[PDB]
């Protein structure tokens, strides 16, 4: 039998949240930006030998809009939370989305990835070592991905998929 | 006030006129910038441009006319100019406001209400309204979605300054 898991992209603009979950889904990456306002995809995988559905929401990274994102995180199970390692400020706003979620959730044990994207990139402003530490604090995994090269794209979300699991029993 | 036209194709059939008042007595900069981005007169414009993002019960979103897919556009006076004046608020269909990636950053994309779009106000300077044509921007909402992709290409064929 197969199991479904509801998993929910979130992030600040341009981190590359739609670019990973595209080369989940698809399997390319254009140098293209598409913004987004809302798309949900359907995957089915094998995960650690067993069949598994992934529902994936993309969310815009514009905030403004509390009563729908806060049903985001009602209903989503694990949250990919990427920030861009070329992106300080993307980086700063991570704790937000922690902090977002939990309130939300009502829980300080929520399943959460911590991602940072773009490593492809000579641009780096933000340590591997800070963004480690950083999910260290917060008890979650930490995976470093490139959407361009494919690098670390299916175990950030298959590690998610494994942090719902865990939870759940 | 100037009056400004547009005439929207769909798929480069004639789908009608929308006219817009603008308004220079109380926004005047941002009112400038689209007169002078709907006559071409400063080489460049909307004529030839797409409504990108049409939700259907909120608005109609386009001017991009230098990358053509949502990310660009630019202003008369450089890439983008400060936020104006928040005077005039989006009390409903009809309202012609700026788009924007946060605090002062006009360019020439834009957008016309559906509906009343409260929650932008203090965030997006409006500074005109439809005139005429509420019927074709009505007529539009049948081409987008709720994540506003278009299943027609929705563009400005002509535009210009009327009367
Ligand atoms: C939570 C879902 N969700 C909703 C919403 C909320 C409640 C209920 N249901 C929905 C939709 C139907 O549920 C899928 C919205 C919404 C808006 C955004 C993202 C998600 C959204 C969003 C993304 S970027 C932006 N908003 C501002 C945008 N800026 C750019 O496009 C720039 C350009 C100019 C360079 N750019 C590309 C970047 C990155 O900044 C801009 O100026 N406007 C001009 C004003 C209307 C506005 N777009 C827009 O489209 O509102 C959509 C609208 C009104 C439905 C709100
Ligand atoms: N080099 C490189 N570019 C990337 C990577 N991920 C995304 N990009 C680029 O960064 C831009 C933004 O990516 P996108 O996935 O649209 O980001 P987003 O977080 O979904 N933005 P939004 O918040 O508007 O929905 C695009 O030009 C895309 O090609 C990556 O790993 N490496
Ligand atoms: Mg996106």
């Amino acid at each position: 039998s197969m199991t479904e898991y509801k998993l929910v992209v979130v992030g600040a603009v341009g981190v590359g949240k739609s670019a990973l979950t595209i080369q989940l889904i698809q399997n390319h990456f254009v140098d293209e930006y598409d913004p987004t306002i809302e798309d949900s995809y359907r995957k089915q995988v094998v995960i650690d030998g067993e069949t598994c559905l992934l529902d994936i929401l993309d969310t815009a990274g514009q905030e403004e809009y509390s009563a729908m994102r806060d049903q985001y995180m009602r209903t989503g199970e694990g949250f990919l939370c990427v920030f861009a390692i070329n992106n300080t400020k993307s980086f700063e706003d991570i704790h937000h989305y922690r902090e977002q979620i939990k309130r939300v959730k009502d829980s300080e044990d929520v399943p959460m990835v911590l991602v940072g994207n773009k490593c492809d990139l000579p641009s780096r402003t933000v340590d591997t070592k800070q963004a480690q530490d950083l999910a260290r604090s917060y008890g979650i995994p930490f995976i470093e991905t490139s959407a361009k090269t494919r690098q670390g794209v299916d175990d950030a979300f298959y590690t998610l998929v494994r942090e719902i699991r865990k939870h759940k029993e | 006030n100037p009056t400004v036209f547009f005439d929207i194709a769909v798929d480069g059939e004639p789908l009608g006129r929308v006219s817009f008042e603008l308004f220079a007595d109380k926004v005047p900069k941002t009112a400038e910038n689209f007169r002078a981005l709907s006559t071409g007169e400063k080489g460049f414009g909307y004529k030839g441009s797409c409504f990108h993002r049409i939700i259907p019960g909120f608005m109609c979103q386009g001017g991009d006319f230098t990358r053509h897919n949502g990310t660009g556009g630019k202003s008369i006076y450089g890439e983008k100019f400060e936020d104006e004046n928040f005077i005039l608020k989006h009390t409903g269909p009809g309202i012609l406001s700026m788009a924007n990636a946060g605090p002062n950053t006009n360019g020439s994309q834009f957008f016309i209400c559906t509906a009343k779009t409260e929650w932008l106000d203090g965030k997006h300077v409006v500074f005109g309204k439809v005139k005429e044509g509420m019927n074709i921007v009505e007529a539009m909402e049948r081409f987008g979605s709720r994540n506003g992709k278009t299943s027609k290409k929705i563009t400005i064929a002509d535009c210009g300054q009327l009367e």
